[PDB]
């Protein structure tokens, strides 16, 4: 993580009127920072979240959102590490998990969402039962 | 298994319905 990074693959005009929106008392939310990371086009993990909390508390000044905002970034990110997560619950080697599989996994462990959550993202993504979930990863990432 | 990783999916999906 790095704020110098951090501006210069996003706009710090973008950053800068999306705390504006989100601002109350000069301070902003956890939760309203991680959408305007999810606005960026950054995934905010729970672990982000909570080092950022535990630094500064609810509320953050707007230099403690960039802070939080290079946290966010996450270059390592590796889609190849994504696929083979969800690969180690393919029992069968078949490349597919049901909607209802994928559903469980991603309500069951790690920063779980709610059923509806997954139930929405997985038929946004497909409008078939079968997922490839390596085609899922592949998309979620962009 | 691979709870990082699957952090990470979490994650995207997050920023997906944003």
């Amino acid at each position: 993580a790095d704020i110098q990074q951090l501006e210069e693959k996003v706009d710090e005009s973008d950053v800068r009127i999306y705390f504006n929106e989100k601002s109350s008392g000069g301070k902003i939310s956890i939760d309203n920072a991680s959408y305007n990371a999810r606005k960026l086009g950054l995934a905010p993990s729970s672990i982000d979240e909570k080092k950022i909390k535990e630094l500064y508390g609810d509320n953050l000044t707007y230099e403690q959102y960039l802070e939080y905002l290079s946290i966010c970034v996450h270059d390592k990110d590796n889609v190849e590490e994504l696929i083979k997560m969800f690969a180690h619950f393919d029992n069968n080697c078949t490349g597919y998990l049901t909607k209802s599989q994928m559903k469980n996994i991603l309500t069951t462990w790690g920063d779980a969402l709610t059923d509806q959550e997954a139930i929405d993202a997985l038929n946004a993504f497909s409008s078939e039962d079968n997922i490839d979930y390596k085609l899922f990863c592949e998309d979620i990432l962009q | 298994k691979n709870l990082p990783s699957l952090l990470r999916v979490q994650a995207h999906i997050r920023k997906k319905m944003v």
